[PDB]
C-alpha cells in the first residue's frame, strides 16, 4: 500500500441481494444471544441442528422396569 | 430555567399566525 | 334522515374473531382468522387490527431514567462508612480502620450499647437491628458537645462502594438492613456487632470512668450499585483497602426501550417468504402479491405524514415519531 | 483586539427528506404522470440508463439507495359472494412474468 | 413578571470526601465483672480511626433564587439608561458616550433591579418602558443573522438581496434588451446592525 | 463576634449548568473512535453490547462550555452519527414510558393493516381467510436510544394471545344490500395505490468511497414518474429477506424503515446518462447542464447559495419538486406544503 | 377553588366505572346487541381481562367507540387522530391521557418488605428527616426505591390508568352513536316521539 | 504556597433542582391526611384558614427525586386532588397579575 | 362598567419564595444578643 | 499469493468532471497545496479572507 | 508540570515532593477568569521564547 490514489469505486457497483447474511461480515447473534460466527466462515458450510436437550433422564423408567 | 436559551426563545416566539387565509 | 341509515335487527357494532390456527416458531409467530362478513353489511378493512397481547422482557440493560436513583444528592466522592484490614506496621498484623460517622445523640452509653431513651424508671437501649438509623441526627447548625453519639458502619467483610448509588434491599420491616443468616433452628437472627469507641486521649484511665463516648452498630449489607459503574478505581488488586477508599461513582448511560414507532417491523411486510394471505375461503389464491422491492413501512409513514400532523402523539397506535432535540443537532 | 486570522467554513444538513429529482421537463409538478413520462421518444422505444453519484467519505461502510419513484396501482374486483381477485400492476418497472 | 423563586426546600454543598471535621479514636473494649469497666482493644484494632460526631460539616445556598438574579442582572440591569449607571474608580473609562467600552465599562448598582422588584407583579419597569427593547442580546432574529454569518471578527461572506421596489418587484418583463444598474450602500452603520447600537463607524 | 467579612465561597451556575448538559447529551455521543478504555476496570469485549458503551470513558476536554463558542455550528463528528439515537428523542421517551418503566412488563397493544392493497379495501359479504406473520426479534421490533445488540443483552419477547377485532357499520339492510349489488358491476371496482409508490433498489458503498457507479439494462421507461435517493449506514438497514437475520447487531432508529434519515448532506454530484451518451437534463437546463451539483466546496465562482454551499441549480431543483417555487422568485411556502418531511423545513445553513 | 359546575375545568372525571341505561324498566338502550357489553357501557375495566382493552390503557374499546363516534365520527373507518379544529380545548382527544407504571409485586418477590414513610433512608445523611429542614444523619446506601432495573429487578406488577380532565363523557341518542344532525333521527321515531316513557 | 489540589466542596445541581420543582410544586398539595400537624407552632382549628394550609408541613420523603423513576405518571393521591387549584395555573397567573399585585 | 375597591385579604401572597434575604441561608440568624442564667461558679 | 486477474469485474467510464481521478495531493493555482478529494476535510465550503 | 494533572484521591496523602507553575514578577497580575495566553511549543505550554 504505497498510498495508491485509485478512484475508490471505478468499477460498476450491483444491488444488494436482500435475504439473510449477504449485507456485511460481521460476528452475529442469534435469537436468544448465543453468538455466530460471520457469513463467510467455513463452519458455516453444513447445519447445525444442535438440539441440545435430550429427553429427560429416564430413571423413572429404570424403576419401572425394576418393579 | 435548565437550558441553552436558543430553541426556547424562538419557541417563545411561536404566539402567531399559521395555517391559513 | 329518518330511514335507510341503521337497521333495527339485533346487529353488532365490533366483532372479535378467535384465532383458527396459530404457530410458534423460535423467531417468528404466524395467526391465521376467518374473517366472516354478514350477509348485509359491508366491513371497511380500515377498522380492522391485530390485537396482541404477552410478556416482554426489556432485558437488565434498559434504564429509562437519567442520573440515578440512590443518594443522588451525595457527592461523587463520598464513601459509604466502613471498616477495612489494613498491614499494620506497630512492633501479617492486620489492624482494621474505621471510618464515619455517628450523628444519632443519645443519653448514656453502657455495655448493652446507647440508651436512646427512659421507660418509666429503666432506662431503655437501641434494637441491633434499626434503631440508630441514619436519618435521623442532630436538628441545631450551631455545634453542641455531644457526649454519647451512635451511627452505623458496614463491616470489612461488605465491599466498600461510593455512597453515590449504592444501595441495599431492606430485610425487616423497621427499615433495617442487615444479612439476615443465622446459624441455628430459628436461622434468621441478625448478627448486628457493636462497636464501642473513646477518645484518644483517654488513654491512663485504669479505674477511671473510661467511658465509651461513641458506640457503633456494624452490619453487613447486600450491597448494590443498580444504575451506577466507578470512573476511578486506584488499585487493581480486589478485597478492602485503605487505597480502595477513594474511588469515584457515576451514573450509568440512559437508555430508553420501546415498540417501533407505528408498531414498525412487528408484521412481516415486504418479505415474500413470510407473506400475509388474505383470500376468499371458498378458493384459496392469496390475493396479496408483495414484493421485496416495495417499501410498505416507508410508505405508511409518509401517507401518515400526509394526511394528519405528525406532532400529535396517539397511543393506540403508538404513533409517537421519532425526533432529536434540535439543540443538541446543532450547538 | 487581539483576534487570530480567519478561516470560513461552510455547510449544512437535512434530515428526514429524500432528494427529488423529478422526471419532468421543467421540473415542476404538473400532475401525477409527468408530462416527460408521456413522450414518445420515452413511451415507445427502450433505453438504458448509466447513473453516477459522488459521496462524501466515511468510515463505515454505507449503502445508496435509490428509490426509482415509479406508478404502482391495485385493482380490486368482486364477481360473487367470498371471491376477491386483484390485479396489481407497477408500470415503469414492471413485475411478473405472464403467459 | 417576578413570580419569585420556588427555593421552599434548603440546597447544600458538601465536602466531597464525604466528612471533614473527624475526631481520632481508639476502640474501648467492655471489662470482665466491673460493669462499668472499660478497657481499650489490644485485639488488632488500629487505635487511630476517623469518625465524625453530629451531622456533616456543610454551606448552604439558594440556587433557585441565584439562577432568578442572574437572569434578572444581566438581562434588564445592564440595559438601564446611562443616566442610572456611575462611572467605575481606578479604571482608564472611554469618553464618547457610543464606544462599545463606554458600554461595557460602565457599573450599575444590582440594587436597582434585584430578586425583590414588583415582586408578584406583571409590570415592565418605568425605565425601561422607552428603552428600545429589540436594541438586546436576546434579540432572535439578531441572534440568528449573527450566528449564521459566524462567530468570527473577520467574517467573509456571500450573500442573495432582493428587489424590493413596488413598480418592478412584480413586473412581467416582456422580451428585449434592458439596462438595470442599481446603487448599493457602504456606511457601516446603515448595513451592519449591532445589538448595542454602539457607532460600528 | 465575626470580625471582617463572612467566611464563604463561590460557584458559577449557569456556566456549570451548561457544562452539564452539553456533556451528557453530546459528549457521551461521540463516534466511539474518540473514546478510551478505562483503568484497572474490566470491560465487555463486544463492542455493540450496552456495557461497551457505558463503560467506555470520553475526556470532557472534547466538547466544553467553549466549544465553537458564539457558533451555531454543529460539530463534526456528530453530523455523520444518527441523531435520533439518543435519549432525548421525544417520539422514543413517550413511547418508553408508555410501556412502563421496569425491566418486566406485560402489554396489550393494537397493530394496524399497512399494506395498501389491503389498507382502506372495503370488504364485501362472504367468508374470506386472514393470516399474517408477526416478528419475535427483539432488535427488529424493538427500539434503543443506544442501539445496542438488545439479544446479546438479554431482551426477549413472548406472545401470549393474539385475537383480530373488526368493527362493522350498522348499515341499513335494505342500503347495505343496494350497495353490495353496485359495488359488484365490472366497472365500480375499488383501486389504490401505494403512497411512497416506488421501487426501491439499494447499492453497496465501500469504506472510505468517493464515487458510486450505478447501471440498468435495457429497460423501457414508460411512464416514469422520478428519482429520489438518500444514503445509509450499513450497519443499520436490516435485511428485509428472511426471517431471522443474524446480522443486525444494532437495535436504533432504522432510517430505511422509520423514515428518518440523516445521511443526506454527503452527496456531492449525481450524474444520468441515457444510452451512455445522452445527459437527461442535458438541454443546458442547469448551470452545469451535466450534473446536479449538490454542494461545491472549493470551488467560488459564485454559485452557492443560502449563504451555505448548496449550489443554486440544486436548490432551485429541490424547490421545485417539492412546491413548485423557483420560477417566480424564492419564498417560504405555506406550512400547509411544507409537511414534516419536506425539504425546507430541514434545511439548515451553519457556518 | 375553582368551580367545576361554573368554570367547565372537571377533574374527577376519570372515576366512573359503568352506566346502565333502562327505559321503562325493561329496555335497556342500546338493546340491539351493538356493543360488545350490550346490557350497559363499560368506561374502564377493573382489574379484569378478556380481550377488551384499548389504547394500552384500562378503557374498554366499547366507551372508547363511544366517545370517538360522540365527538368526531370517526370510528367505523379505523381510528385516527381528528383534525386540529374538531378537537376544541373543551374536547375528548385533548385531554386523553394513558399512563403506566410497575411497583413490586408484595407476594410474588421472595424477600419483600412494606417499609412506611419513618423508615426508608435516601439520600440520607443529606436531608432532613421528614421535614424541609436542615440536612441531617449519616451517609449510608439506601433502602426505598426498589429496583426494576438491571440484573437485581424486582418481579413486578404492571397498573394502568387513564386521565381525561375538562371534559364531558357524551352519550348520543342516535341509532349508531354517530353526529348526523341536531335532531338525532331515534330522538323522532313514533315510539319515543308519539308515547309517554320513563327512564332509570 | 498550596500543596497538593485546591480546597473545594461539592454540590448535584440538577438533582437538587429537581427536588425544588418536585417538592414546590406536588409535595405540598397532596391532600392533607398526609401532611402532619406541626411541632410548638399554633395552627388555626379551621382546616380551611389559609394559616392551616400554610402551616401544616409535610415530609418530602413522599415525593422525592426517586418517585416511580422513567415511568410517566400521575400520583394516586393527586389523582383526585383538584390540579386547577395550583399555583402554576396560567389563567390564573394572568387574572391574578392584570389586577395587581 | 364596574368600579370599586376590593381588600385581597392578609391571606394574599403572588410570589412564591421570600422578599427579604432571599440568598440568606435558612438557618442563618440575625446579630442578636439574648440573656440566659449564668452559672458563674 | 495474490494469483487472480487484475480486472475482473466490469470497468465503468471516468466521469469527466473533477477530481473523481487520481486522488493524490493536488495544488490550487498559485501553490496552496491541496488535499487530495477522499480528504475529510473537503466536505464543507472552506473560503479565506483577504486572497494574499 | 502542568496546569491540569494534579493528586487524584481527595484522600489526604500528604505529598513529600510537589512542583507546579507560577508567573514571574514581569508579568502583570490579572484575575483567573478570563486570562489567557497564546502557547508557543506544541507540547502546550504558553512560555516565551527569546
Amino acid at each position: 500500500n504505497s498510498f495508491d490514489g485509485s478512484i475508490v469505486s471505478s468499477y460498476l457497483t450491483t444491488r444488494m441481494p436482500p435475504w439473510a447474511g449477504v449485507r456485511q461480515n460481521v460476528m452475529g447473534s442469534s435469537i436468544d444471544g448465543r453468538p455466530v460466527l460471520p457469513a463467510n466462515s467455513t463452519t458455516l458450510t453444513y447445519e447445525t441442528v444442535s438440539g441440545t436437550p435430550l429427553e429427560t433422564a429416564a430413571s423413572a423408567a429404570a424403576s419401572a422396569a425394576a418393579a | 430555567w435548565n437550558s441553552s436559551t436558543g430553541q426556547m426563545l424562538r419557541d417563545k416566539l411561536k404566539e402567531q399566525n399559521f395555517q391559513q387565509k | 334522515p329518518t330511514h335507510d341509515v341503521t337497521t333495527d335487527r339485533s346487529q353488532r357494532l365490533t366483532l372479535r374473531f378467535i384465532p383458527v390456527d396459530r404457530e410458534d416458531t423460535a423467531y417468528s409467530y404466524k395467526a391465521r382468522f376467518t374473517l366472516a362478513v354478514g350477509d348485509n353489511r359491508v366491513l371497511d378493512m380500515a377498522s380492522t387490527y391485530f390485537d396482541i397481547r404477552g410478556v416482554l422482557d426489556r432485558g437488565p440493560t434498559f434504564k429509562p431514567y437519567s442520573g440515578t436513583a440512590y443518594n443522588a444528592l451525595a457527592p461523587k466522592g463520598a464513601p459509604n462508612p466502613c471498616e477495612w484490614d489494613e498491614a499494620a506496621t506497630a512492633l501479617e498484623q492486620q489492624k482494621t480502620h474505621v471510618f464515619g460517622q455517628a450523628p444519632y445523640s443519645g443519653i448514656n452509653i453502657t455495655k448493652e450499647g446507647i440508651q436512646i431513651g427512659v421507660e418509666g424508671q429503666t432506662p431503655k437501649y437501641a434494637d441491633k437491628t434499626f434503631q440508630p438509623e441514619p436519618q435521623i441526627g442532630e436538628s441545631q447548625w450551631y455545634e453542641t458537645e455531644i457526649n454519647h453519639a451512635a451511627g452505623r458502619v458496614l463491616k470489612k467483610t461488605t465491599p466498600m462502594k461510593p455512597c453515590y448509588g449504592s444501595y441495599a434491599k431492606p430485610t425487616n420491616e423497621n427499615g433495617g438492613q442487615g444479612i439476615l443468616v443465622k446459624q441455628q433452628n430459628g436461622k434468621l437472627e441478625s448478627q448486628v456487632e457493636m462497636q464501642f469507641f473513646s477518645t484518644t486521649e483517654a488513654t491512663a484511665g485504669n479505674g477511671d470512668n473510661l467511658t465509651p463516648k461513641v458506640v457503633l452498630y456494624s452490619e453487613d449489607v447486600d450491597i448494590e450499585t443498580p444504575d451506577t459503574h466507578i470512573s476511578y478505581m486506584p488499585t487493581i488488586k480486589e478485597g478492602n483497602s485503605r487505597e480502595l477508599m477513594g474511588q469515584q461513582s457515576m451514573p450509568n448511560r440512559p437508555n430508553y426501550i420501546a415498540f417501533r414507532d407505528n408498531f414498525i417491523g412487528l408484521m412481516y411486510y415486504n418479505s415474500t417468504g413470510n407473506m400475509g394471505v388474505l383470500a376468499g375461503q371458498a378458493s384459496q389464491l392469496n390475493a396479496v402479491v408483495d414484493l421485496q422491492d416495495r417499501n410498505t413501512e416507508l410508505s405508511y409513514q409518509l401517507l401518515l405524514d400526509s394526511i394528519g400532523d405528525r406532532t400529535r402523539y396517539f397511543s393506540m397506535w403508538n404513533q409517537a415519531v421519532d425526533s432529536y432535540d434540535p439543540d443538541v443537532r446543532i450547538i | 483586539k487581539t483576534a487570530v486570522d480567519s478561516i470560513t467554513q461552510k455547510k449544512f444538513l437535512c434530515d428526514r427528506t429524500l432528494w427529488r429529482i423529478p422526471f419532468s421537463s421543467n421540473f415542476m409538478s404538473m400532475g401525477a404522470l409527468t408530462d416527460l413520462g408521456q413522450n414518445l421518444l420515452y413511451a415507445n422505444s427502450a433505453h438504458a440508463l448509466d447513473m453516477t453519484f459522488e459521496v462524501d467519505p466515511m468510515d463505515e461502510p454505507t449503502l445508496l439507495y435509490v428509490l426509482f419513484e415509479v406508478f404502482d396501482v391495485v385493482r380490486v374486483h368482486r364477481p360473487h359472494r367470498g371471491v376477491i381477485e386483484t390485479v396489481y400492476l407497477r408500470t415503469p418497472f414492471s413485475a411478473g412474468n405472464a403467459t | 413578571e417576578n413570580h419569585g423563586t420556588e427555593d421552599e426546600l434548603p440546597n447544600y454543598c458538601f465536602p466531597l470526601g464525604g466528612v471533614i471535621n473527624t475526631e481520632t479514636l481508639t476502640k474501648v473494649k467492655p471489662k470482665t465483672g466491673q460493669e462499668n469497666g472499660w478497657e481499650k482493644d489490644a485485639t488488632e484494632f488500629s487505635d487511630k480511626n476517623e469518625i465524625r460526631v453530629g451531622n456533616n460539616f456543610a454551606m448552604e445556598i439558594n440556587l433557585n433564587a441565584n439562577l432568578w438574579r442572574n437572569f434578572l442582572y444581566s438581562n434588564i440591569a445592564l440595559y438601564l439608561p446611562d443616566k442610572l449607571k456611575y462611572s467605575p474608580s481606578n479604571v482608564k473609562i472611554s469618553d464618547n458616550p457610543n464606544t462599545y467600552d463606554y458600554m461595557n465599562k460602565r457599573v450599575v448598582a444590582p440594587g436597582l433591579v434585584d430578586c425583590y422588584i414588583n415582586l408578584g407583579a406583571r409590570w415592565s419597569l418605568d425605565y425601561m418602558d422607552n428603552v428600545n427593547p429589540f436594541n438586546h442580546h436576546r434579540n432572535a432574529g439578531l441572534r440568528y443573522r449573527s450566528m449564521l454569518l459566524g462567530n468570527g471578527r473577520y467574517v467573509p461572506f456571500h450573500i442573495q438581496v432582493p428587489q424590493k421596489f413596488f413598480a418592478i418587484k412584480n413586473l412581467l418583463l416582456l422580451p428585449g434588451s434592458y439596462t438595470y444598474e442599481w446603487n448599493f450602500r457602504k456606511d457601516v452603520n446603515m448595513v451592519l446592525q449591532s445589538s448595542l447600537g454602539n457607532d460600528l463607524r | 463576634i465575626r470580625v471582617g467579612n463572612n467566611f464563604a465561597m463561590e460557584i458559577n451556575l449557569n456556566a456549570n449548568l451548561w457544562r452539564n448538559f452539553l456533556y451528557s447529551n453530546i459528549a457521551l455521543y461521540l463516534p466511539d473512535k474518540l473514546k478510551y478504555s478505562p483503568s484497572n476496570v474490566k470491560i465487555s469485549d463486544n463492542p455493540n453490547t450496552y456495557d461497551y458503551m457505558n463503560k467506555r470513558v470520553v475526556a470532557p476536554g472534547l466538547v466544553d462550555c467553549y466549544i465553537n463558542l458564539g457558533a451555531r455550528w454543529s460539530l463534526d463528528y456528530m453530523d455523520n452519527v444518527n441523531p435520533f439515537n439518543h435519549h432525548r428523542n421525544a417520539g422514543l421517551r413517550y413511547r418508553s414510558m408508555l410501556l412502563g418503566n421496569g425491566r418486566y412488563v406485560p402489554f396489550h397493544i393494537q397493530v394496524p393493516q399497512k399494506f395498501f392493497a389491503i389498507k382502506n379495501l372495503l370488504l364485501l359479504p362472504g367468508s374470506y381467510t386472514y393470516e399474517w406473520n408477526f416478528r419475535k426479534d427483539v432488535n427488529m421490533v424493538l427500539q434503543s436510544s443506544l442501539g445496542n445488540d438488545l439479544r446479546v443483552d438479554g431482551a426477549s419477547i413472548k406472545f401470549d394471545s393474539i385475537c383480530l377485532y373488526a368493527t362493522f357499520f350498522p348499515m341499513a339492510h335494505n342500503t347495505a344490500s343496494t350497495l353490495e349489488a353496485m359495488l359488484r358491476n365490472d366497472t365500480n371496482d375499488q383501486s389504490f395505490n401505494d403512497y411512497l409508490s416506488a421501487a426501491n433498489m439499494l447499492y453497496p458503498i465501500p469504506a472510505n468511497a468517493t464515487n458510486v457507479p450505478i447501471s440498468i439494462p435495457s429497460r423501457n421507461w414508460a411512464a416514469f414518474r422520478g428519482w429520489a435517493f438518500t444514503r445509509l449506514k450499513t450497519k443499520e438497514t436490516p435485511s428485509l429477506g428472511s426471517g431471522y437475520d443474524p446480522y443486525y447487531t444494532y437495535s436504533g432508529s432504522i432510517p430505511y424503515l422509520d423514515g428518518t434519515f440523516y445521511l443526506n448532506h454527503t452527496f456531492k454530484k449525481v450524474a444520468i446518462t441515457f444510452d451512455s451518451s445522452v445527459s437527461w437534463p442535458g438541454n443546458d437546463r442547469l448551470l452545469t447542464p451535466n450534473e446536479f451539483e449538490i454542494k461545491r466546496s472549493v470551488d467560488g465562482e459564485g454559485y452557492n447559495v443560502a449563504q451555505c454551499n448548496m449550489t443554486k441549480d440544486w436548490f432551485l431543483v429541490q424547490m421545485l419538486a417539492n412546491y413548485n417555487i423557483g420560477y417566480q422568485g424564492f419564498y417560504i411556502p405555506e406550512s400547509y406544503k411544507d409537511r414534516m418531511y419536506s425539504f425546507f423545513r430541514n434545511f439548515q445553513p451553519m457556518s | 377553588g375553582s368551580i367545576p359546575y361554573l368554570d367547565g375545568t372537571f377533574y374527577l372525571n376519570h372515576t366512573f366505572k359503568k352506566v346502565a341505561i333502562t327505559f321503562d324498566s325493561s329496555v335497556s338502550w342500546p338493546g340491539n346487541d351493538r356493543l360488545l357489553t350490550p346490557n350497559e357501557f363499560e368506561i374502564k375495566r377493573s382489574v379484569d381481562g378478556e380481550g377488551y382493552n384499548v389504547a394500552q390503557c384500562n378503557m374498554t374499546k366499547d366507551w372508547f367507540l363511544v366517545q370517538m363516534l360522540a365527538n368526531y365520527n370517526i370510528g367505523y373507518q379505523g381510528f385516527y387522530i381528528p383534525e386540529s379544529y374538531k378537537d376544541r380545548m373543551y374536547s375528548f382527544f385533548r385531554n386523553f391521557q394513558p399512563m403506566s407504571r410497575q411497583v413490586v409485586d408484595d407476594t410474588k418477590y421472595k424477600d419483600y418488605q412494606q417499609v412506611g414513610i419513618l423508615h426508608q433512608h435516601n439520600n440520607s445523611g443529606f436531608v432532613g428527616y421528614l421535614a424541609p429542614t436542615m440536612r441531617e444523619g449519616q451517609a449510608y446506601p439506601a433502602n426505598f426505591p426498589y429496583p426494576l432495573i438491571g440484573k437485581t429487578a424486582v418481579d413486578s406488577i404492571t397498573q394502568k390508568k387513564f386521565l381525561c380532565d375538562r371534559t364531558l363523557w357524551r352519550i348520543p341518542f342516535s341509532s349508531n352513536f354517530m353526529s348526523m344532525g341536531a335532531l338525532t333521527d331515534l330522538g323522532q321515531n313514533l315510539l319515543y316521539a308519539n308515547s309517554a316513557h320513563a327512564l332509570d
